[PDB]
């Protein structure tokens, strides 16, 4: 027999009613002059501190007045409210003091809730402060999470004032970690220098420990610049996935010296019978394909967005009917190959046009047409506030529209029209219309030039941001009697189009072309053979981002050659 | 065929050699995949070892650069009675020598990895040279029984069901998605009357039902009206490519074409 | 913060735990104590506390316990033995309730045992596993079970308390019980059974 539930909640609400009117108050807690009458049993059942203080049988269990020091009145009130109700109202302003008060009373439930809340709230601003907090309060999970976050964005957070006020152990454990996301060791050297010069009178004795952690004789990627680049086409990435691996870890190239620009394919059709909606990436410099554990909840119909800071995000989409649409927002951990969920969206979406503008990620459309004002809604997410904010909705309901960002401005294109959004004005302005009405087209931003390519019949239409005029460039060389499928993506500081063509009675062919903006000509860049590649379908989303092949994943899932030409 | 003529028990031989042959093709392409993975492995390992070599060379260059520093700017860092200032090249020398030692050990580790992978690759590579003659010999015997045993009353479908060890309810069985006229003819090449498939017609937006009628693949374009699909026009109310399309399969209207009484009784991949 | 402040806190904690070991902890306020402790441990001073814990409790033990149970030895040995046992148990439970936060944050770091396991280990080794007390206790237990076998009644409470505290000192099971009491018990029972069988089968029938 299980313990009753309705009687339990009735007893709890009756205890709350008695506490509000101050009945049977046997103990009086005095915190910085403020008095709080309460029951000893409730404080014992909730906090292990009060339980040990009352079960000791000393004067503390006999005296009605107990003076508690180094405890905030608001935090104690919140703890009592949780003890008498069972809900914890946490906020980003008073979460650290609440966790400190909880760790003093050992409120297992409150401790775990505050720990998981702090873990789900590490952004690019509190990381160092939360790391120092976890080190001071000995929280291993929060400490590891904050350390990983610092290693992910060290070059962006080593300027904060919280970094120079760190302890010696924190410095020697951050600098010694090979997960520093830095393109050059000079950044880490200058970080150590500014840390040691922040407070010289107290850190003059730690100069040896500081210099012993910075790799000086590493010479990771400068030695390749000395001899030559002579190798198979862009085989420096091969040296990365070999030299970096076998290394005594003192001269190891840091993780930031390992990131490589790879074409991120998501929702790419997979041969795997179980996960046919998997995601893989291809490195043009390595001519190699790597496996991703991208799906966090085996869903699909989610958009892709890569910030200039090289961050991957997926949102929208729908999970199979246990196809209910959801709001989950997932950020990819490039080091652990695992997506961490974020604050869900306000409105469910299917393949939303996600673009990064002025540090904000905007969700544009990407949903079935329901309601005039209910649809066409646009919402942006705040990377640091962790909240979604509604903005001026779309002027008209469109389908299979694309979105790009140029000069911190938002652009969405449709059949033949075009609207430009300005976050500074929060309004929509109709721009120069296009001469052709097309759908399912792909668009990529390259300088002050917008490239609208697609149509489902390929035509390269160039828009000028400075001139607000559309000019024709060319047609993607391809084949009509077959099956075309293009993906315009900018990589190596050059516009490219990853075209998948399925020919008559032939399998899908993959090849990447390079376009000349000045000469208005498309040049063959590199043929993508199916040695480690396969059919990726047609609904796959593509983007460009830098990832660490070192520890992403290793699975060919495709034998290079299979010619039984023995005859 | 061991001078046998029971036909039935002699066909069991055909199937005995059937499996044996096949086993070979599986191990054959498996050995090919092993060859390819060993090739890329030795390629990725020789690039790593030449990277190791060039790093050792540049480290020896730094070692002689230390001797160059012992004459360039060492005059103002050794005669002053200080040791902390010289640590920028003196404490960077002993650990560089230890680095040389440990990367030499790592190079020896890579060399023993190379020789052990070469051994485990050659122990099966010599096997390829001893199984390919046997494989091609077994192929020749199969081709000898493809002239005599095969012509003693066995069917090609029986051979397939031996080399492998309502269907209209499934869509994929006949549905070949967007196949062309050529593909349909090739899929219904040497098929019986009634074998059919549902491909897409060259006309964009239309489908086609190719079917062997009296030995000839006839590609019958399917129309699409507001009421539904259909071949001619009077009966153009087919809900989808399922219920009412299987309804035509059982009707087999000959009013459409004089040679259309043959019912679609066999999906291409039945 | 200052080292002298931490030293003063540590001396106050020493005086407090020594007063508790004297069984006069009535006039003590724990708030103060837990406070001091937490602080110590959050001041990056985690072990000093541990080692000193060890030290103090250990001293206490040697002095007090030796004197007591040894002077017993000849007399009311098991009585004062279980008396000091339950007294030390109550004292260490109170100390664990005082230093529970250390058991939560510092014990899991250096993989060391908690203060309760540490106290039981040091009481097993320094007090129980000592030379001149081990032989005395095993001889007394063998003598009392021997006279129990031949009709002489003995208070079963003493022997059952001894066996339960011996199996508690194992901290995992009957580890120490097998080597401290079971090993002599099995051989003495075996020789006694051999003697009784020899004296029974010689002048008695099978019926």
């Amino acid at each position: 027999r299980q313990i009753n539930t309705e009687y339990a909640v009735s007893l709890l609400e009756q205890l709350k009613l008695f506490y509000e009117q101050q009945l049977f108050t046997d103990i009086v807690l005095i915190v910085e002059g403020t008095e709080f009458p309460c029951h000893k049993m409730v404080l014992a059942t909730c906090s292990s501190y009060f339980r040990a203080m009352f079960m000791s049988g000393l004067s503390e269990s006999k005296q009605t007045h107990v003076h508690l020091r180094n405890v905030d009145a608001a935090t104690l009130q919140i703890i009592i409210t949780y003890a008498y109700t069972g809900n914890l109202a946490m906020n980003d302003s008073t979460v650290e003091q609440l966790y400190e008060t909880a760790c003093f009373l050992q409120v297992e439930d409150v401790l775990q809730r505050c720990r998981e809340y702090l873990i789900k709230k590490i952004n690019a601003e509190n990381c160092v402060r939360l790391l120092s907090f976890a080190d001071l309060f000995s929280c291993e999970e929060l400490k590891q999470s904050a350390k990983r976050m610092v290693e992910h964005k060290f070059t962006a957070v080593y300027h904060q004032d919280a970094f120079m006020q760190l302890s010696h152990d924190l410095l020697i454990d951050i600098l010694s970690s090979d997960n520093l996301n830095v393109e050059k060791e000079e950044t880490v050297r200058e970080a150590a220098m500014l840390w040691l010069e922040y407070n010289t009178e107290s850190r003059s004795q730690y100069l040896s420990s500081v210099l012993s952690q910075i790799r000086i004789d590493a010479l990771s990627e400068v030695t390749q610049r000395a001899w030559f680049q002579g190798l198979p086409p862009n085989d420096k990435s091969v040296v990365v996935q070999g030299l970096y691996k076998d290394m005594p870890k003192f001269f190891k190239p840091r993780l930031g010296m390992t990131k490589e620009e790879m074409m991120i394919f998501i929702e790419a059709s997979s041969e795997n019978p179980c996960s046919l909606y998997s995601s893989v990436c291809y490195s043009p410099q390595a001519e190699k394909v790597y496996k991703l554990c991208s799906p966090p909840a085996d869903l699909h119909k989610v958009g892709t967005v890569v910030t200039p800071d090289n961050d991957i995000y997926i949102a929208g989409g729908q999970v199979p009917l246990k196809f209910r649409t959801v709001n989950c927002f997932y950020w990819f951990d490039a080091q652990q190959n695992t997506w961490f969920p974020k604050t869900p969206m306000l409105f469910v979406r299917i393949k939303p046009s996600l673009v990064c503008c002025e540090g904000y990620i905007y969700a544009i459309g990407g949903d079935s047409v329901g309601g005039e004002l209910n649809r066409r809604t646009v919402e942006r997410y705040d990377t640091e506030k962790d909240e979604w904010t509604m903005v001026s909705p779309l002027p008209c309901a469109w389908q299979w529209s694309a979105a790009v960002v140029v000069h911190d401005c938002i652009y969405v294109m449709t059949l033949n029209l075009m609207y430009c959004y300005f976050p500074r004005s929060d309004s929509w302005v109709e721009m120069a219309m296009r001469q052709t009405s097309r759908s399912f087209a792909s668009a990529a931003a390259f300088g002050d030039k917008i490239f609208y390519i697609g149509g489902l019949s390929v035509t390269v239409e160039i828009y000028d941001v400075n001139k607000n005029e559309w000019k024709m460039a060319a047609n993607i060389p391809a084949k009509r009697y077959s099956d075309p499928c293009v993906r315009a993506v900018v990589i190596s500081n050059s516009l490219c189009v990853f075209m998948r063509e399925t020919h008559l009675n032939e399998r899908a062919k993959y090849v990447t072309y390079q376009y000349d903006l000045e000469l208005d000509r498309w040049s063959l860049r590199q043929h993508i053979s199916e040695r480690v590649l396969w059919d990726l379908g047609r609904d796959f989303r593509c983007t460009v981002g830098k990832l660490y092949p070192s520890c992403l994943e290793e699975s060919p899932w495709k034998p290079p050659t299979y010619l039984f030409s023995t005859d | 065929v061991v001078k046998e003529d029971n036909i039935e028990a002699v066909g069991k031989k055909l199937h005995e050699y059937n499996t044996q042959f096949q086993e070979k093709s599986r191990e054959y392409d498996r050995l090919y995949e092993e060859y390819t993975r060993t090739s890329q492995e030795i390629q990725m390992k020789r690039t790593a070892i030449e990277a190791f070599n060039e790093t050792i060379k540049i480290f020896e260059e730094q070692c002689q650069t230390q001797e160059r520093y012992s004459k360039e700017y060492i005059e103002k860092f050794k005669r002053e009675g200080n040791e902390k200032e010289i640590q920028r090249i003196m404490h960077n020398y002993d650990k560089l020598k230890s680095r040389i030692s440990e990367i030499i050990d790592s190079r020896r580790r890579l060399e023993e990895d190379l020789k052990k992978q070469a051994a485990e690759y050659r122990e099966i590579d010599k096997r390829m040279n001893s199984i390919k003659p046997d494989l091609i010999q077994l192929r020749k015997t199969r081709d000898q029984y493809l002239m005599w045993l095969t012509q003693k009353g066995v069917r090609q479908k029986k051979l397939n069901e031996w080399l492998g060890n309502l269907p209209h309810h499934d869509e994929k069985t006949w549905n070949v998605g967007s196949s062309n006229r050529n593909k349909a003819e090739n899929l219904l090449r040497g098929k019986r009357d009634g074998t059919f498939l549902v491909r897409e017609s060259s006309k964009q937006g239309c489908y086609a039902c190719s079917v062997v009628v009296d030995g000839e693949v006839k590609h019958c374009v399917i129309n699409k009206t507001a009421t539904g699909y259909g071949f001619a026009e009077p009966y153009n109310l087919y809900s989808s490519l399922k219920e009412l399309v299987l309804h035509y399969q059982h009707t087999s209207l000959v009013q459409h074409n004089d040679s259309l009484n043959v019912t679609l009784a066999y999906p291409v991949y039945a | 913060m200052d080292e002298k402040y931490v030293n003063s806190i540590w001396d106050l904690l020493k005086n407090a735990i020594q007063e508790i070991q004297r069984k006069n902890n009535s006039g003590l306020s724990f708030e103060e104590l837990y406070r001091n402790a937490y602080t110590m441990v959050l001041h990056k001073h985690g072990e000093k506390l541990y080692t000193g814990l060890r030290e103090v409790v250990t001293e206490h033990l040697i002095n007090k316990v030796r004197e007591d149970v040894l002077n017993s030895l000849n007399n009311n040995f098991l009585q004062t033995l279980n008396q000091a046992w339950n007294d030390h148990q109550t004292a260490m439970v109170m100390i664990r309730d005082i230093l529970m936060y250390m058991d939560r944050v510092y014990v899991q770091q250096n993989n060391v045992e908690n203060v309760y396991n540490l106290g039981l280990i040091i009481f097993r080794d320094q007090v129980v596993r000592y030379g001149c007390i081990r032989d005395h206790l095993r001889q007394t237990l063998l003598d009392m079970i021997a006279r129990e076998r031949k009709g002489e009644v003995v208070d079963r409470g003493a022997i059952r308390n001894a066996c339960q505290m011996l199996m508690i000192l194992g901290l995992e099971g009957r580890s120490v019980y097998e080597e401290d009491f079971e090993a002599p018990f099995l051989e003495m029972s075996a020789e006694f059974f051999q003697m009784e069988s020899q004296k029974f089968l010689a002048e008695n029938s099978a019926s």
